[PDB]
């Protein structure tokens, strides 16, 4: 019944974890505890098998644990700067190679699966430093250039026409701009690791930058000239919606250096790259 | 060992004291060495956590050697035992190596609180698991005298984690560029 | 975009834009 | 009669022939955690008639210039028999009390105790700062707290019963489960209580539960003052069960 | 019927109080006013056992008096500020351990009970003063880092980017910023009072501090840095939704003196310290 | 007497003088020395109360001590009684103490409007409750002369408070730190 | 597999990969006292898992010289966490065990211990009259007896393992419960005993209901004698039940 | 999330949020 | 709160807030 399921939503009870039921003293040529890691399996033992447990009721539940939960909240992947220091014409206006790859906080995350596939919700947080004292009226436009449409070479250029491409305007004062994006790939997952190249030669591109191009994103502040400078300062959020993941892999143990790459450096006191904590020695707890 | 595949296993050898220990942890998921392992990095994403763990230990010596361990788990309010015989004295599992090489060791959810802290909390701290010579490591002759053993760890039917956060086992200090 | 059901605790799952990218978090399996 | 009662607990015999009813702190009669509200896995341990059975404590005296007395649960009986061992084996554990006290005088006599019951009975210091009542302190054994006798320490807890050692005002230590002890009516008290906690079972090693607070609120008076008048205190554990078997605490 | 208990909302008549009966003369050996506090128990004669009362109907109700009622108002529990004096990166942020311990007004109403369980609703208030003459366009973001997260260090630090973490931002000229939080206790209900340690040394932690962590609310103003310098006050309410409490307790009688803790202070003369107003003598009304 | 659990007593003793005054109050639930007994320091916290009100002694002498007292309410519009014969002619219960200990007085609601202020106002003011000897505190020889009398108050079947405001019981003159 | 084994009792878990079966003595799985059978009538106090469980003893070094080693039942325990405080703190006991003795060697390794449980085994003292052996010989808890390593005290039991230490021939022990462990077939010896007595419960402290012996009848051998080949020997308590609660007896 | 009831005078409970925690006060007992 | 009325003209008498208080004017007797 979809009711008695929304009531489970509500309460966030759809995914509930067993019980632990009453066990007793056991002798049995059956030992349980044995197994044999060789096999690639996890040995499936339960206290139930090694102590005597008593009946408890579960009420835990694993919906909070849900790929969706996971990547269904927004994080912060852009920080869009536009600076008017002497000359607004050129600084004005910016662009941006879109990817998820230059915030660790959330790459990370994703980079959990080697294959994802999601729909993206985008909130903008624009935020206006008056540099000079005032900020007049600051309207800013968003425009969204898939690869092959005309790039701005200008503040002013014909491409922010925005004939067909998407454009946001925001308007000072009002509410932060927020628009879904559908699953973009011409595939049908997101490659989150590619291990291959665009050709094959030596100087062929490795990894997800062969796969993985979402476009442009260009801002401009509309407003024409004003006699005081700001600062605009516009951070990109995105959160994944509708999401699927597949294949699991382990966790960056090191920093990321570069964007579409699994690349990283080294110190000469390794300990210091990894979140290990030396140990004394094997019995200092 | 840290940077080489050595910090993953422990050695076993022939000894010449009764019941020495071999090695001693904490049980908190996401205490070291348990955070980088994947169930303590995933466990490092929230911030309250429940359940059994299930501790399994492969050994790696020649088919001839043969040991018996004694796996225990202290359950809090007291300090890690210092004998076999204190450790004894909780939860524990005294493993046989012979045909098959895998045992697993059941650490209990035994706490006051529904939920423990992921985070390190004295009021939510878990307890210990030791690891005490049950006999002795014996070897006919020609055989290695010290042999390997590997540590692995997953949660059990009931192992839960609440309250999503951001995780500590990682940061950027600095732009990632193209 | 109107999903009625009826238990009276009557649910309204209401879907406010024509492209399914435009919908909330899902629903779990 | 309504005024005699008789407690018996495993291999012990209470009897009063002068009590003023008996109380049942919040009206929950004492019972062993449910798999509904538990937590940890493990079968618990019930001792039965060995542990919960009745244990004297020390006895106090009680005269004109007295204060009030104070002794934390399950503290007070970490030093008796079985239920004590049974504390200090296990990390969680979990119980009830039957209270009774005791003491008898004259029908030329006068004095009021009040005997009270307090849940979570978090002690203050007085113009310490944030400096909190030491472990030490707060955890007496069966000796219990003398009110005004100690040479403060600087952990050491408020000794102000009129504040009642936290802050608050005597005369609302009513709210609590309480009796009184009127010399005019009756040599007893006695209180039943529950086991109240925001969790199922807990550590007795550091957590007290409850705290059995007697404070004279009438003066003990007599033309025959050489005649010593005690107040002997009698707990029997209800319902006790420890989890999370292991090697024994040792407290330092 | 939910309508007629509906009703009963509106008009809050859910809980009515009892009428008076008409009583008459008596001349008994029964003396309901004769009783015995030994017993613990409060003697429950009515008025209609001591005079001769008439019957009156009683219009009155309890609503008004529910323990969701008495908890449930908006108070303020905080009062977090970011004053720009000298030195941006420095002033434009900051961190508060949460708790309920703070201010007087509400700490005293949820500390008559010994146990309570409730959801939080939390309403920000922040006031921008310009200090200089200009406040520009500020932006503020309130991160809730659960304990254990990582607590930002710099203005610009990594933790910002809020991957996981909630965090709400709110532009100056909206509306208050709102949220609920659900119980976020590790236990069945939140500890008003707690007399246990962390250990059983000398120098374990007394009270509920031991018990009491919710994490830290870490304030920025997202905006850079402004020409005009301005002081951000931003006050955080709360209100307790769906409550139950268990054990009530006496009031507060003398004030608090530091957080987590019952201590207090005492001067020479005591009848100051406490709200008893000293009487002339017993006969003196 | 104040910082004194004496602060709660009230003493009696042999008078030579008949008819004596023992204690007279206001019984306006939120006034001194009403103001710091719980149902005061609740009514504290709203603005409106109506019903009657639960006064109880309990006698706390020898079990030979004897004694007469009349509690006696004095309905608003008049001042407080200056004689046990002004005071007897209002709402009064004449206490015997013997077996049973407490006695118990009802304040009746007598009042013109429905609701009374909380806080000390002319208008709403409800009255006093005042004590006499109704005959004499006797005792055998070598019984001691004096005895204390405990004071309880609670609220009866209609008490109702309505009208949420903060109390003036308590206050805040600093910030409370860590 | 009909080699292994896992016997899992409270906590406690001990497994072994090489069994030569189990072992029920008298065909009996232990059970607690029926009310037909009992004698006290107080109710009995019944721990379960916190005394139930196993309880692993100091480990003996097994080498060609070896004797053998004797252990007495309760006498070893005494000191083993709840089961050892519940034996002192109460007159009457009663308690069926599930002994586990652990040997591992290698496949170029040989020798055979005899593993016997015997019943009432009253021991004998040679050359020394009437003189029996002395209680604080036959109580020597966990450390247990080492045979022929004594400097002999007046009132020190007989080591003469080919007579029993009690004047009854070796190879007549297969009478009693045992288990051989044959280093070439099994690495253990699972032993289960019910209660055996002429009484229903009896004392812990003065009362040795079983023996566990040991002895080597085949020498242990191996061309790799450096490496040590020890023996360990793990208890439980079964359906451990006591009466007549009281002080703590402490014996000197 | 809409408990509608009717008496006509009906009655809507609604839910705007998917948390609990997100309802107003609740009723009494 | 909803008074639904029908006729269709279909009246809605909507009470927004839960306090009698909080509704505007009274309709004529
Ligand atoms: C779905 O695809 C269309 C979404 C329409 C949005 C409007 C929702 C409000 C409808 C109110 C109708 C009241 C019925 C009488
Ligand atoms: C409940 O769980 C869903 C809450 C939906 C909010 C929208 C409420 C307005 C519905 C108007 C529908 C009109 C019916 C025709
Ligand atoms: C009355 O007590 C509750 C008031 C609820 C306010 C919301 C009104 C809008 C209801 C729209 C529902 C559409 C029906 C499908
Ligand atoms: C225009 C705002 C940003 C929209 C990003 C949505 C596309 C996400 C694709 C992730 C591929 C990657 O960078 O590895
Ligand atoms: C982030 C805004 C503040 C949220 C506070 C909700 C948690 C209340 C817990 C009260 C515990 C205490 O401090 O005693």
């Amino acid at each position: 019944n979809p009711v008695e399921r929304y009531v489970d939503e509500v309460l966030n009870e759809v995914l509930v974890v067993p019980n632990i039921n009453q066990s007793h003293p056991t002798t049995s040529n059956a030992a349980p505890v044995l197994d044999a890691a060789e096999t690639g399996h996890t040995n499936k033992i339960q206290p139930e098998d090694t102590i005597e447990t008593r009946y408890v009721q579960s009420s835990q539940t694993l919906d909070e644990m849900s790929v969706e939960s996971f990547l269904g909240r927004s994080g912060c992947i852009h920080e869009s700067v536009l600076d008017i220091v002497d000359n607004y014409n050129d600084q004005s206006f910016t662009k941006w190679n879109i990817n998820l790859q230059e915030m660790a906080q959330i790459r990370r995350k994703f980079e959990m699966f080697t294959y994802a596939r999601f729909d993206s919700e985008i909130t903008m947080v624009p935020s206006v430093a008056a540099k000079d004292g005032h900020i007049g009226h600051i309207v800013m436009q968003y425009m969204y250039v898939p690869p092959g449409a005309p790039i701005p070479t200008t503040r002013d250029d014909y491409a922010w026409q925005s004939g067909t491409n998407a454009s946001v305007f925001w308007q000072h004062g009002q509410p932060f701009p927020r628009f879904s994006l559908p699953f973009l790939s011409i595939a049908s997952a997101y490659y989150m690791f590619y291990d291959g190249y665009d050709g094959d030669t030596y100087k062929s591109r490795y990894g997800t930058v062969v796969t993985n191009d979402m476009g442009t994103l260009c801002s401009r502040i509309v407003t024409s000239e004003q006699l005081h400078k700001v600062k605009v300062v516009t951070r990109i959020y995105h959160k994944a919606k509708h999401t699927k993941a597949w294949c699991p892999r382990p966790p960056r143990a090191v920093q990321y250096s570069h964007t579409h790459t699994t690349n990283y450096k080294l110190s000469s006191e390794v300990h210091n790259d990894v979140a290990i904590r030396p140990r004394t020695n094997l019995t200092t707890v | 060992n840290i940077g080489n595949v050595s910090m993953y296993t422990v050695t076993l050898s022939p000894q010449t004291k009764l019941a020495e220990e071999i090695f001693a942890i904490k049980v908190d998921i996401a205490s070291h060495p348990l955070a980088t392992t994947l169930i303590g990095e995933i466990a490092s994403y929230f911030t309250h956590w429940t359940g059994s763990l299930r501790f399994s230990f492969m050994f790696c010596g020649t088919a001839n050697t043969t040991l018996k361990v004694l796996l225990a788990y202290t359950p809090p309010g007291i300090g890690k035992p210092r004998s076999r015989k204190e450790a004894m004295l909780g939860t524990h599992v005294v493993w046989d190596v012979g045909l098959q090489s895998t045992v697993s060791l059941v650490v209990p959810w035994i706490s006051a609180s529904q939920y423990r802290f992921t985070t390190p909390d004295t009021y939510s701290s878990a307890g210990y698991i030791t690891c005490w010579y049950q006999t002795n490591f014996v070897v006919p002759p020609n055989t290695p005298n010290t042999a390997e053993m590997l540590c692995f760890v997953s949660g059990c039917k009931d192992f839960c984690l609440r309250m999503a956060r951001d995780t500590d086992l990682h940061k950027q200090t600095g732009p990632i560029t193209q | 975009g109107a999903q009625v059901s009826r238990q009276s605790l009557n649910y309204f799952n209401i879907n406010y834009f024509k492209d399914a990218a435009s919908s909330g978090a899902s629903r779990l399996d | 009669s309504d005024r005699i009662i008789q407690i018996t607990r495993g291999d012990s015999t209470i009897t009063s022939q002068d009590v003023a009813n008996a109380v049942v702190g919040y009206g929950v009669w004492p019972h062993y955690l449910t798999p509904q509200d538990a937590t940890a896995i493990d079968k618990p341990t019930q001792p039965d008639t060995s542990s919960n059975r009745f244990y004297t404590l020390d006895s106090k005296m009680w005269n004109s210039t007295s204060k009030g007395w104070w002794w934390k649960l399950p503290d007070a009986l970490k030093d008796m028999g079985i239920f004590g061992e049974n504390m200090f084996y296990h990390f969680l554990g979990r119980s009830g009390y039957t209270v009774h006290v005791q003491c008898n005088a004259s029908k030329f006599h006068q004095g009021t105790l009040l005997v009270v019951m307090i849940p979570e009975h978090q002690l203050a210091t007085v113009n310490k700062g944030n400096v909190n009542a030491g472990y030490k302190y707060t955890h007496p054994g069966e000796a219990g707290r003398e009110v005004g006798t100690q040479v403060e320490n600087e952990k050491q807890p408020s000794d102000d019963n009129w504040l009642n050692f936290d802050g608050t005002l005597l005369g609302n230590l009513l709210i609590f489960p309480h009796q009184f002890i009127n010399l005019r009516s009756n040599n007893s008290a006695t209180l039943i209580v529950p086991y109240v906690n925001a969790v199922p079972m807990d550590s007795m090693v550091r957590h007290n539960n409850w705290s059995l607070v007697i404070i004279p609120v009438c003066q003990l008076q007599s033309n025959n003052i050489s005649n010593i008048v005690p107040i002997t205190v009698s707990i029997s554990p209800m319902c006790a069960e420890f989890s999370g078997a292991r090697a024994k605490t040792v407290v330092q």
